[PDB]
């Protein structure tokens, strides 16, 4: 009876995530409600800043994408999923979006400051994980793909560098960039190199399975140090991933390694998460055992590593970029693409 | 050791999302 008390926190779930996918919100806060103060992280589509709200003192990261450059990178419809999907969301480990709005030159993002760190700044420090520390943060990114897949969500992103750790150890998945509410395949060829499942790299048509696959990547990266498939230049780690070899350190528990191989499984009638068992195929798996799903729900298992507090604004966990000024044209940028954002 | 040759590599870092 737990696999129906499962389903009913899904059904409700859903309702409540209907609700907002149909009636997005919509131009919730203004630029200058902002007081600006660092640069905390840039990807290659736009720049995030620590901001404090002014009304109520609280500090958020803002996300910054300028609208041309969108546009000009072809992620308009990549960029209103995005939006769409995480203003509907609500699961612990989900990184909040507290307020959007966009002006003439900008589409801004507001979400929730997570002072603590990328889990990829601290995977490289400390160098890998240990089973059981991976594995508290692997229970984490399987409850949370449960949840999105149940929505019928794929991230496609699945990485350390999109996971935050918050004030309590545990981790948010922080960047929606690529996520699609599809049912039935998907074409486009997105997702970081390293964890490309193969039927990416092979234009096939895919689906959540692909999600599992980056899973392993994860489990695998954490643990090791290193990533499964790595090489200098990404036609040399496609070469890799679509070879159907992987080697694992000797250290890897036979238990690990087998969960592995089944998550790390080219074969997509094999694949773990997508067969007829589904999550539970992975949630029953021996390496498994002595994770209670509910307590890591509940924030109940103790964390690993508490990054340590120095304030709520403090940035000391993020490293320094330079900073450009936000710059608002009297024009109106490509209002009609952004319409609905 | 494999460690090693990842952390001499050319992709220690944040790794970019791939385009188009
Ligand atoms: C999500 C989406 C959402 N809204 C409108 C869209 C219009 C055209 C294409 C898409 S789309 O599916 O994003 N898309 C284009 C990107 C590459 N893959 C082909 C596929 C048809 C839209
Ligand atoms: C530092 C930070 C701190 N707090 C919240 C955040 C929310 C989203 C993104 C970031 S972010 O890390 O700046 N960021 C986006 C830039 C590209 N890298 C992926 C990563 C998730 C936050």
């Amino acid at each position: 009876s737990e696999q129906e008390s499962v389903k009913e926190f899904l059904a409700k779930a859903k309702e409540d995530f209907l609700k907002k996918w149909e009636n997005p919100a919509q131009n919730t806060a203004h630029l200058d409600q902002f007081e600006r103060i660092k640069t905390i992280g840039t990807g290659s589509f736009g720049r995030v800043m620590l901001v404090k709200h002014m009304e109520t003192g609280n500090h958020y990261a803002m996300k910054i994408l300028d609208k041309q450059k969108v546009v000009k990178l072809k992620q308009i419809e990549h960029t209103l999923n995005e939006k769409r999907i995480l203003q509907a969301v609500n699961f612990p480990f989900l990184v909040k979006l507290e307020f959007s709005f966009k002006d003439n030159s900008n589409l801004y993002m507001v979400m929730e400051y997570m002072p603590g760190g990328d889990m990829f700044s601290h995977l490289r420090r400390i160098g890998r994980f240990s089973e059981p520390h991976a594995r508290f943060y692997a229970a984490q990114i399987v409850l949370t793909f449960e949840y999105l897949h149940s929505l019928d969500l794929i991230y496609r992103d699945l990485k350390p560098e999109n996971l935050l750790i918050d004030q309590q150890g545990y981790i948010k998945v922080a960047d929606f960039g690529f996520a699609k509410r599809v049912k039935g395949r998907t074409w486009t060829l997105c997702g970081t190199p390293e964890y490309l499942a193969p039927e990416i790299i092979l234009s096939k048509g895919y689906n959540k399975a692909v999600d599992w696959w980056a899973l392993g990547v994860l489990i695998y990266e954490m643990a090791a140090g290193y990533p499964p498939f790595f090489a200098d230049q990404p036609i040399q780690i496609y070469e890799k991933i679509v070879s159907g070899k992987v080697r694992f350190p000797s250290h890897f528990s036979s238990d690990l390694k087998d969960l592995l191989r089944n998550l790390l499984q080219v074969d997509l009638t094999k694949r773990f998460g997508n067969l007829k068992n589904g999550v539970n195929d992975i949630k029953n798996h021996k390496w498994f055992a002595t994770t209670d799903w509910i307590a890591i729900y509940q924030r109940k298992v103790e964390a690993p590593f508490i990054p340590k507090f120095k304030g709520p604004g403090d940035t000391s966990n993020f490293d320094d970029y330079e900073e450009e000024e936000i710059r608002v044209s009297i024009n109106e940028k490509c209002g009609k693409e952004f319409s609905e954002f | 050791t494999t460690y090693a040759d990842f952390i001499a590599s050319g992709r220690t870092g944040r790794r970019n999302a791939i385009h188009d």
